[PDB]
DNA sequence: TGAGGTAGTAGGTTGTATAGT
DNA sequence: ATACAACCTACTACCTCAT
């Protein structure tokens, strides 16, 4: 009969430094961690995008109520919560019309079709964005139905509404809209007019399509989250975490474009304490391995990332960070990481740890309906533990895992360090999620955003981007 | 003197509106008297509202929701603070704190009908900030804001029902502990005996192509039906490689490391596996993946073994309790049981589209909880085993592989209360 | 919340070396 | 020619977002 070590849950800090464990709690009792002048919002939708798009900045003024407000807490009111107005009479908009809408999105490909209508919302988000003396401060994208429902690969337009011929005979339009935007610097916020007007768009029966009474301010909570931290501060910080750790997020995607099946983009994102991170955009390379079906890299570019970091981390904080904790979801070749020791100063601690789930031990608590809360941990070693980042939480009376919980396998596959901390750091990461908020995700942040990332690297491959903050990324 | 902001409230409609207005006000730097801080156990608990309105009660608030107007409660509780309207002879007293979006004139109760509105409709901080605006232009008594008051209530008071606790507690992985295994692993230098065309699945014991030699827990006498002129191969050419030391790391061929070897014993297990279920009397769903195991319907009396229920009924389609087999060998060799939900619109005939079991598979797992899903698996392996410990997987005639039927228990000191 | 998309993982299907003409 | 290497492809359990 093993033994189950805990973990105290991390504390996220709110305004006046009074930390607790909820976000929506802790923004709702003292508000976000540096209160922000108002939030300018720019509009990028359909003269109806702006109504839908004034029906929740309105709505989301009065408290909105979930269906119950334990396992999901309530949202004050925008103004309540962050302490500062998302006005709905203060928008900048620039219009986009069915016109624009029916001549760029009837193309036979998908891809001409996506690829334009993306580069429509561009102009007029950068024509908005650079022209402009006026200042937004998050531009919104609010996506009519139309442009979600064919603007990625997979969905086909019916031959009966294209008006040109495929010329010949990547391809998710939000992604790429964030990708192209990327080289100039510019908060995107995208929105479906399906969610924030859920009760407009009835089906045939006439009840709605999707139907959200039940989370209706659990929305508010994520979007004015992400809107917030967009519009510049963040919510809240990381209670205690000691000073001077560097979170690495490997991140790689396959390029399924190239002949040699081996291209994939690569990336590293820079967490520390905050969470609004910081995305190091390494190059194109040979990662991807057909045997091992794993991603590495080779020590040059690998060098080159680490340096990247850690100089941006001295520029930042004046110093080189005393731990380096590198996350990936694969183990490390011996080569690789000898390439992160030389860039690494002396004493510096750089450890790799591989965050997989894998489907091992799921642990089903004995007597009763709700399993094991989020926090308990197996150690299987001093080196590999299982940590449940899932599972029944009390200040929410709810299992985060609807179902029954998987924990997470975290090896120190390479360096050394103490396992328990290990465990709370990562614990301690889940919490750091701005955009989605909740109470902790089920992965740590440094790998939670990866595979939508991931898209975001190959979707643009010319760029060379500086290394970037999340809202640019998100 | 008197000092406190006494909220008068409907619970549960308004809680959460008055959590958040006292809590916001505490933090303010206001004391708040509210039901919501204390866990009254008095005859006086309403002499303790009494007494509060009655002395030391700067301000009343009430909640003016259709609930707070109608409720008994609340009536008596505003019943105070008219009765002392008038000894401290100020016009603002009492505030109705008009959070409803929907109060009608004849709901709201005559006294605070007359009274101004604190608007809590058009937004919770609009107001927050004309309560406290108002709070300026009568001089209602403050403190230099600690919202460190504010949220040792949250933390303590609201949170007090539902923390972590200092509780002991058990739970039941789905690894399952491999017992006995084979005294050694043997490598057959089969050789002209060996053809690789063939295909040894239907060879009704675990095999495998590793290099020219051939692997198995299977001593070489053991496939004779459908491997003839096999007679021919000496006992002693095999390797016969210790498995004791296999785990361990002991064994390091450079021809062939044990990372190979630690590979090798699981297809092998896996498949004792999906031999074993060919006899052990559950019908097989097929994944891609690997096979999973719902026993049909009828097989246990009335659908239920050992007081569960693996099978049921869910709309038109029964329901069966599947399982599956990954053997892990790290840290400790066990066999992991991955639980399934396979789906029949009849007792044995299966499902054709997947579109069909996937939106099944999500519609009956609502109804499962920990407790649930636990049970079905437990038994379902309690089901197969047989006998009083382990199952039973035949890798050949003299050896098996022996499975726990009950599954590593971890225990935890810390625990929930559960609601 | 939930209709979605993603991430494991096996393999059988498939694309490359060997080997002999 | 095949005797094999290394892919690629369903299928499913989870987990996320044009949230
Ligand atoms: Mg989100």
């Amino acid at each position: 009969m093993k033994e189950l070590i805990y973990i105290e849950e991390p504390s996220i800090l709110f305004a006046h430094g009074q930390k607790c464990t909820d976000p929506r709690d802790g923004l709702a009792l003292f508000g976000p961690l540096n209160q922000i002048y108002g939030i300018k919002s720019g509009v990028v939708g359909t003269q109806k995008g702006l109504q839908i798009f004034k029906s929740y900045l309105d709505k989301i003024q009065k408290p909105i109520y979930n269906h119950n407000n334990i396992t999901r807490p309530m949202f004050p009111g925008f103004e309540a919560v962050f302490g500062c107005k998302w006005e709905s009479q203060n928008i900048v908009f620039k219009e986009i019309t069915d016109e624009e809408i029916r001549r760029y999105l009837f193309n036979a490909s998908t891809h001409k079709r996506t690829y334009d209508l993306v580069t429509l919302f561009n102009d007029k988000i950068i024509t908005a964005n650079k022209n402009d003396e006026e200042r937004v401060d998050v531009w919104f994208v609010i996506v009519p139905e139309e442009i979600y429902k064919y603007c990625r690969p997979n969905s086909v337009l019916p031959n009966e509404l294209v008006q040109t011929k495929s010329l010949i005979s990547d391809a998710q339009f939000h992604d790429q809209l964030k990708a192209r935007l990327l080289e100039h610097t510019i908060p995107t916020q995208i929105l479906r007019e399906s969610t924030l007007a859920w009760r407009d768009f009835k089906n045939t029966f006439g009840a709605p399509i999707r139907d959200f009474s039940k989370i209706e301010g659990h929305l508010a909570w994520t979007i004015s989250t992400a809107a917030y931290y967009k519009a510049g501060g963040k919510p809240w910080k990381l209670g205690d975490i000691r000073p001077g750790v560097c979170y690495l997020g490997l991140v790689y995607k396959k390029i399924e474009k190239s002949k040699n099946p081996q291209n994939a983009c690569c990336a590293a994102q820079m967490f520390l304490d905050n969470g609004d991170g910081t995305v190091f955009k390494g190059e194109v390379g040979p990662w991807y391995n057909p045997e091992k079906g794993e991603y590495h890299l080779k020590p040059k570019e690998a060098k080159a990332l680490l340096t990247q970091a850690l100089e941006s981390y001295k520029e930042q904080n004046k110093s080189y960070p005393k731990e380096v904790f590198i996350h990936a979801r694969t183990r490390f070749n011996d080569e690789e990481w000898n390439a992160f020791n030389e860039v690494t100063p002396k004493n510096t601690n750089l450890v790799g740890v591989t965050i997989t789930k894998s489907k091992p031990l799921k642990l089903y608590k004995t007597e009763g309906a709700f399993p094991i809360m989020r926090g308990n941990a197996y150690i299987v070693d001093e080196k590999k533990a299982f940590l449940w980042t899932l599972g029944f939480v009390p200040k929410l009376q709810s299992t985060l895992s609807m179902e029954v919980p998987n924990p997470i396998f975290i090896e120190i596959n390479k360096g050394e360090a103490e396992i328990q901390q290990v465990l709370k750091d990562i614990l301690a990461l889940t919490k750091l999620n701005y955009n989605a908020c909740i109470y902790a995700d089920g992965e740590p942040v440094t790998l939670r955003f990866a595979n939508k990332i991931g898209e975001i690297l190959t979707a643009s491959t010319e760029i060379k981007t500086p290394p970037l903050a999340f809202k640019y990324y998100i | 003197m008197r000092n406190k902001i006494f909220i008068s409230h409907a619970t549960p409609e308004d809680d959460d509106f008055t959590r958040w207005l006292s809590l916001k006000l505490i933090g303010l730097g206001y004391e708040v008297w509210c039901d919501i801080l204390f866990l009254d156990k008095g005859v006086d608990f309403w002499s303790t509202i009494e007494k509060e309105i009655r002395e030391n009660t700067c301000k009343f608030l009430i909640v003016s929701s259709t609930a707070g107007n109608k409720r008994e409660g609340v009536l008596k509780e505003l019943a105070v603070a008219t009765k002392v309207k008038k000894h401290l002879q100020d016009d603002m007293f009492i505030i109705p704190l008009a959070i409803d979006e929907n109060l009608s004139y004849d709901d709201i109760n005559i006294e605070i009908v007359r009274l101004n509105a604190i608007d809590f409709k058009k937004s919770w901080a609009k107001g927050l900030q004309d309560l406290l605006d108002a709070f300026e232009k009568q001089n209602v008594p403050k403190k230099p804001p600690d919202h460190s008051k504010s949220n040792l209530l949250y933390q303590q008071i609201f949170l007090h029902d539902k923390q972590a606790i200092e509780k002991e507690e058990t739970y039941d992985s789905n690894w399952f502990p491999i017992i006995s295994f084979p005294n050694e692993l043997r490598f057959h230098r089969y050789d002209w005996r060996l053809p690789k065309q063939f295909d040894v699945r239907t060879l009704a014991f675990p095999a495998i192509r590793y290099k020219e030699y051939l692997c198995t827990f299977a001593w070489e006498y053991d496939f004779i039906h459908q491997l003839p002129k096999t007679e021919t191969y000496n006992g002693q050419e095999s390797i016969r490689i210790s498995t004791s030391d296999i785990l361990s790391g002991r064994y390091d061929t450079d021809f062939i490391r044990n990372y190979e070897c630690q590979r090798l014993i699981v297809q092998l297990i896996n498949k004792a596996f999906e031999l074993r279920m060919k006899d052990k009397n559950v019908r097989e769903y097929q994944m891609s993946k690997t096979f999973a195991y719902w026993i049909e319907k009828g097989k246990l009396e009335k659908d239920k073994f050992e007081k569960i229920k693996l099978v049921g009924k869910q709309k038109n389609k029964y329901w069966h309790f599947g399982i599956s087999a990954a053997g892990k060998l790290y840290p400790s060799p066990v066999l992991m049981v991955s639980s399934h939900i396979i789906f029949t619109m009849d007792g044995i005939n299966l499902i054709k589209s997947k579109s069909i079991q996937h939106s099944s598979r999500r519609k009956q797992g609502k109804n499962w909880w920990n407790d649930k899903w636990r049970e079905k698996l437990l038994a379902f392996i309690r089901f197969l085993s047989d006998d009083q410990n382990a199952i039973y997987l035949n890798v050949g005639s003299e050896e098996k592989i022996l499975i726990s039927n009950k599954p590593l228990k971890f225990f935890g000191k810390m625990s929930y209360v559960t609601p």
